[PDB]
RNA sequence: AGACCUGAGUGUGGCAGGACCACCCGCUAAACUUAAGCAUAUUACUCAGCGGAGGAAAAGAAAACAACCGUGAUUCUCUCAGUCAGCGGCGAGCGAAGAGGGAUUCAACUCGUUGCCGAAUCGGGUCUUAUAUGACCUCGAACUGUGGCA
RNA sequence: AAGAGAGUAGCACUGUUUGGGAAUGCAGUGUCAAGCCGGCAGGUAUUUGUCUGCCAAGGUUAAAUAUAGAG
């Protein structure tokens, strides 16, 4: 809204806060990032630091379908299964299965305490996870 | 996008005893060595021209929306809130006030008008008819001539017993689905006076659900 | 002053916004509600003239690629010729009777092929087939007052006779087989990883050896 | 049959009984106008493979342009600006030769459609293609289902907006997939796409 | 059917097994097959028409025995390397039986 | 003297030019400006100049993507993506594609060539209520190949 | 049983164009193919061997799209 703004209240001021000695003038520093070496040099420095430079190899043709692999802990794993599937299993007994491409992940990352038995079928996992589930009294099955 | 900047205008410069703004070339017209192209000029550009790519629109949460609906509904089945809007609704009894099916089935406007005498809604119906009025100002030239106030709501379960009850100036017709905000607080105000249908009234339970039943 | 802000890149410096100099180059979006009104009137008068056919015609269902939709089905453009002759229909014939038709796709499974071939049955089963001639009705077509019978179908896919997509259903629970408590997982996945990995590195070091 | 001996014979241009013939016609045709009407083309089984069929209203002409690369038309080889837009003698026009030949005998003769073209002959100095067209008049073309397309209004003068073959070449035409993703439709049509600013009601 | 697949990611044999249909005959596999016709076309045209130029010196060169400075000069002329080896092969043939 | 080839004159029946040009197709083609200077870069494959259509134009039926449990002509939309793709005094700046959800979609055909035929084709005249995809005639065009079947 | 478009595609130099980077598309001149283990593409150059997908150099084609100083 234009009845919120500072040019309401500036309605007779003369200056709009720009001041009578340094007035407001156009582009008194340059356009855009212009001199980030020369006259503004202590504020890329000081903010940017890995601005201006090269690093690392090169990529033609990424296409990022390729590197598809979100990860889940187990800690969370509870959050995939029926409220009451958490409390229903415990060593012995029948445990539920998830199946982590239809909840849309690839990676099984192990960490924190897992709190329920299961069975988890993924594409990769890891070496605490593969521990850490084992010895809870689950299992885990690999998928493609 | 070419409005006031159809001349080929260009400064005097200075040495002339004039100031610098741009003219207009040319001669015998009365418009020579004239004003031009600036915002302070007369039959110039005028400052900031206005686009078509402002933004007139607004997106909403969709639960925020819901919330709004919610709130208003339950702000309509409180008197006190009702006649501090500004309607009449001294001679009704039981708000929320709901009446029986057999509304849907009027075929002529003298039928309903006999039905908002029994249940006491002509009072608001009046209160319209008093206050229309030529508007003030310039809106009276722009195709909105004349003003009235909102009267009651009547809510039907469908699109069906309707048109006994058009025609009625005063009178606004509603569907128990796709109920309108805008058409709940007229003007950002909560309580509206609503009239129920008996089959509209019980479908409320499945449309917006309970405190622990989606 | 500047302070701590991030670099902006706007992109904005090539004579998009139209002035008295400049037509522009823009595109707005105030037509929006009108053309989806107007599509909606076309659909439901395209329905009126060909009653009764379907709306859509049949297609086929098909694995969408890379290994980010691998688990994923949709729709193909048309039936392929292997599928088509299991089922015992000409090409140019189907055509005819509504079924799409795709003279490039492959079929490089089983799996995929069966699910289409009773795609096909299904839906010939529940096909009316009007007669060409109502006086000389030939080979088995629509009985007398079978045509009179006949609704159209507005399901915005085509799914009325064949249905929706075919997916494997979710596993039940069951027990923890004994030699699935104790292998290693990780150890079995990375050893065939590193086959892969390091087949070049292994090569050249048995090369080398001779 | 008997279009094998002639299709393989002029694959062998380079030999000693091809560049006789080929010498003695360049000779000839050096002594004749820009433009000049044929009874037959000069190669029966290269012309029927893009469109001529030996009835009436098909015709054959051949055409004579000059070799060489452009040179920019400025006064007195001077250029103005930054240096990097300077030089006239060293850049070339970015249209081929062969649509060249195609334009000139279309311009000229504005009754008749211009179906295709192909390669004759060359020398130092001049190239020479033969054009076949067609005219929308007469009643054997109106008649054939074959040709009758190109009687409609929206195929006038179709070599001057690039439409043939030739025209499509120095498009870009030829390719497609990720070798042509920025002029498929057209190289207009590419920059329109990619810069127009878009608005949404509810952005 | 070939080479089944295993049922897992990454091991020579990337998984989720399926029973893999071997292939289609298709048309475009009589482009690969010898064309009998078209060889002897070219062969009568060959005849009439003789040697050209560029051949006279791959054959001059192939006599004293400057295979290496033939491929050489093959390459230039003909641009790939394919196409140059295809080349030599034909120019000594055609020596050979003649 | 008569053919064929190449080329003229006249007569009969037709067509082209000019206008419009918002959008579309093909060429030609800047500088102001930004880089706090400026020459590569940018503005911009834009403005100005020339040519050509329509009710839309252009594109379009794989010498295409991908590397998967595989998609399947073109066009357009959201998104991919101001991109931990890439180009760049690597500075100022610039900058797409595959996949995914959709709009539309009974969408597809055929010349040349190969094989079997070889005027069965075209023009003109006459007849059938008819400048018939019909019939008859035709030292008219066409075998330096029009048409028909796979 | 056969066949499927040659100064064409490719290569060298020069110029322009592109995000296309030991060269994305195109133009001029020179040179100029294969089809008896064929050709093109597979985003880092060269030689050699596999695998995958297609089969250029002729033509027509509605609908969904534009109307940024027209009718
Ligand atoms: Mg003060
Ligand atoms: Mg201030
Ligand atoms: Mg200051
Ligand atoms: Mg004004
Ligand atoms: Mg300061
Ligand atoms: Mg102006
Ligand atoms: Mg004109
Ligand atoms: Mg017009
Ligand atoms: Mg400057
Ligand atoms: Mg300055
Ligand atoms: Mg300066
Ligand atoms: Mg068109
Ligand atoms: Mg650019
Ligand atoms: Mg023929
Ligand atoms: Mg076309
Ligand atoms: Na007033
Ligand atoms: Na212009
Ligand atoms: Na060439």
């Amino acid at each position: 809204p234009t009845r919120f703004k500072k040019t309401r209240h500036q309605r007779g001021s003369t200056f709009c806060g720009y001041g009578r000695v340094g007035k407001h003038r156009k582009h008194p520093s340059g356009r855009g990032n212009a001199g980030g070496e020369h006259h503004h040099r202590i504020n890329f420095r000081k903010y940017h630091p890995g601005y201006f430079g090269k690093c690392g190899m090169n990529h033609y043709h990424k296409k990022k379908n390729t590197t598809w692999k979100p990860t889940i802990n187990l800690d969370n794993l509870t959050k995939l299964m029926a409220k009451d599937e958490a409390m229903k299993a415990k060593k012995g007994e029948a445990l539920p299965v998830i199946d982590l491409l239809a909840n849309g992940y690839s990676k099984l990352l192990g960490n924190g305490h897992l709190q329920a038995p299961c069975i988890v079928k993924a594409r990769w996992v890891s070496k605490l996870a593969d521990k850490k589930i084992r010895k809870a009294g689950g299992a885990v099955v690999l998928q493609a | 996008r070419l409005s006031g900047m159809k001349h080929s205008a260009e400064s005097w410069g200075t040495g002339r005893a004039v100031a610098r703004i741009p003219r207009i070339h040319g001669g015998g017209t009365s418009m020579s060595g004239a004003g031009a192209f600036g915002n302070m000029c007369r039959g110039g550009r005028m400052f900031a021209p206005t686009k078509i790519f402002r933004r007139w629109h607004r997106k909403i949460n969709l639960h925020q929306k819901r919330f709004a609906v919610v709130s208003a509904l339950a702000a309509s089945s409180l008197p006190a809130l009702v006649m501090s809007r500004g309607h009449k609704i001294e001679n009704v009894a039981e708000v929320p006030l709901v009446v029986e099916d057999g509304v849907r089935a009027y075929e002529k406007t003298k039928e309903a008008m006999t039905f908002l005498k029994t249940v006491g809604a002509i009072d608001d119906v009046n209160r319209v008819n008093d206050s229309r009025q030529i508007r003030a100002g310039r809106g009276k030239m722009r195709n909105r001539r004349y003003v009235a106030r909102r009267g009651p709501m009547l809510v039907m379960p469908d699109n069906k017993g309707t048109r006994a009850f058009r025609n009625i100036f005063g009178l606004d017709l509603a569907n128990v689905n796709s109920l309108n905000l805008l058409h709940l607080a007229p003007g950002g105000h909560v309580g509206r006076f609503i009239i129920w249908t008996k089959s509209a009234f019980e479908k409320l339970d499945k449309i917006f659900g309970t405190f622990t039943e989606p | 002053p500047k302070g701590n802000n991030a670099i902006p890149h706007v992109h904005q410096r090539k004579h998009w916004n139209p002035c008295s100099s400049q037509k522009g180059n823009v595109k707005v979006f105030f037509n929006q509600p009108a053309q989806k009104q107007r599509r909606r009137r076309l659909r439901l008068l395209k329905a009126k003239k060909i009653f009764p056919r379907p709306l859509k015609a049949l297609r086929p269902q098909v694995n969408c690629p890379t290994v980010r939709y691998n688990m994923k089905r949709r729709l193909g453009r048309g039936f392929s010729l292997e599928e088509l002759k299991a089922a015992g229909v000409k090409p140019r014939y189907a055509r005819t009777i509504g079924i799409r038709v795709d003279r490039r796709r492959k079929n490089k499974s089983e799996e995929g092929m069966n699910i289409n071939v009773q795609r096909l049955k299904t839906y010939m089963s529940k096909l009316v087939l009007f007669p060409l001639n109502r006086k000389k009705p030939q080979k088995g077509d629509a009985t007398e007052e079978e045509v009179k019978a006949a609704t159209q179908d507005r399901s915005r896919y085509g799914t009325a006779a064949v249905g929706g997509l075919v997916t494997p259903a979710r596993e039940a629970p069951r027990k923890v087989t004994e030699e699935e408590s104790t292998k290693k997982m990780y150890k079995f996945l990375k050893k065939n990883h590193s086959a892969v990995r390091f087949f070049r590195a292994r090569n050249r070091r048995a090369a080398r050896k001779e | 049959g008997s279009f094998m001996y002639l299709n393989e014979l002029w694959k062998k241009k380079s030999s000693d009984v091809m560049r006789f013939i080929q010498r003695v016609r360049a000779w000839e045709f050096r002594h004749q106008h820009t433009i000049v009407r044929l009874r037959r083309p000069t190669r029966p089984e290269k012309a029927r493979m893009v469109g001529y069929k030996t009835k009436q209203g098909y015709v054959v002409f051949r055409v004579r342009v000059r070799r060489g690369g452009r040179k920019r038309p400025v006064h007195k080889g001077i250029t103005y600006g930054k240096p990097n837009t300077a030089g006239v003698l060293g850049r070339k026009l970015n249209k081929n030769n062969r649509v060249v030949a195609e334009q000139r005998l279309g311009k000229k003769y504005g009754n008749l459609r211009v179906l295709n073209s192909y390669w004759v002959n060359a020398d130092s100095t001049f190239l020479w293609y033969e054009v076949v067209a067609v005219d929308p008049m007469h009643r054997a073309i109106r008649r054939d289902p074959r040709i009758n397309w190109i009687v409609n209004a929206v195929h006038k003068h179709r070599e001057q907006r690039g439409l043939t073959s030739a025209g499509r070449k120095h498009r870009g035409l030829r390719q497609k997939g990720h070798k042509a993703s920025k002029l498929r439709p057209s190289r207009r049509a590419a920059w329109r796409r990619n810069n127009r600013m878009v608005f949404l009601r509810k952005r | 059917a070939p080479v089944p697949r295993t049922g897992i990611i990454a091991g020579f044999n990337k998984g989720y097994k399926t029973t893999r249909r071997a292939r289609r005959p298709s048309s475009n596999d009589r482009y690969a097959l010898p064309h009998k016709k078209l060889r002897a076309v070219k062969a009568i045209i060959s005849d009439l028409v003789g040697f050209s130029p560029m051949e006279r010196r791959v054959q001059e060169l192939l006599r004293v025995g400057k295979d290496k400075r033939a491929l050489k000069f093959c390459k230039k002329r003909l641009g790939s390397i394919k196409a140059a080896k295809k080349r030599r092969a034909k120019v000594e043939e055609a020596l050979r039986q003649q």
